[PDB]
């Protein structure tokens, strides 16, 4: 019953879900599988300006993920966007 | 009736998208 993430997906426009495509790619840019770790995502924070602790990417990949598997994917990654605006636990 | 999250960040990667 995740309508705000529901919502939110739809509320998208053709340039944001295209968007969604390139940044994934970015991240996984040097990845062989094809997956953002929480060093990879952090490791594009550290060059931004900033420096999050590992034990929050780690936690959140974690908090969002599909299966469980460990990985963030181009679905996830939408979703990741809405629970950090929505975030209640 | 928010704004949305400091995402544009990471689109500013690429080059500079919704810079703004
Ligand atoms: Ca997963």
């Amino acid at each position: 019953m995740d309508d705000i993430y529901k919502a939110a997906v739809e509320q998208l426009t053709e340039e944001q879900k295209n968007e969604f495509k390139a940044a994934f790619d970015i991240f996984v840019l040097g990845a062989e599988d094809g997956c953002i770790s929480t060093k990879e995502l952090g490791k594009v924070m550290r060059m931004l300006g900033q420096n999050p602790t590992p034990e929050e990417l780690q936690e959140m990949i974690d908090e969002v993920d599909e299966d469980g598997s460990g990985t963030v994917d181009f679905d996830e990654w939408l979703v990741m966007m809405v629970r950090c605006m929505k975030d209640d636990s | 009736r928010r704004v949305r999250i400091s995402a544009d960040a990471m689109m500013q990667a690429l080059l500079g998208a919704r810079a703004k």
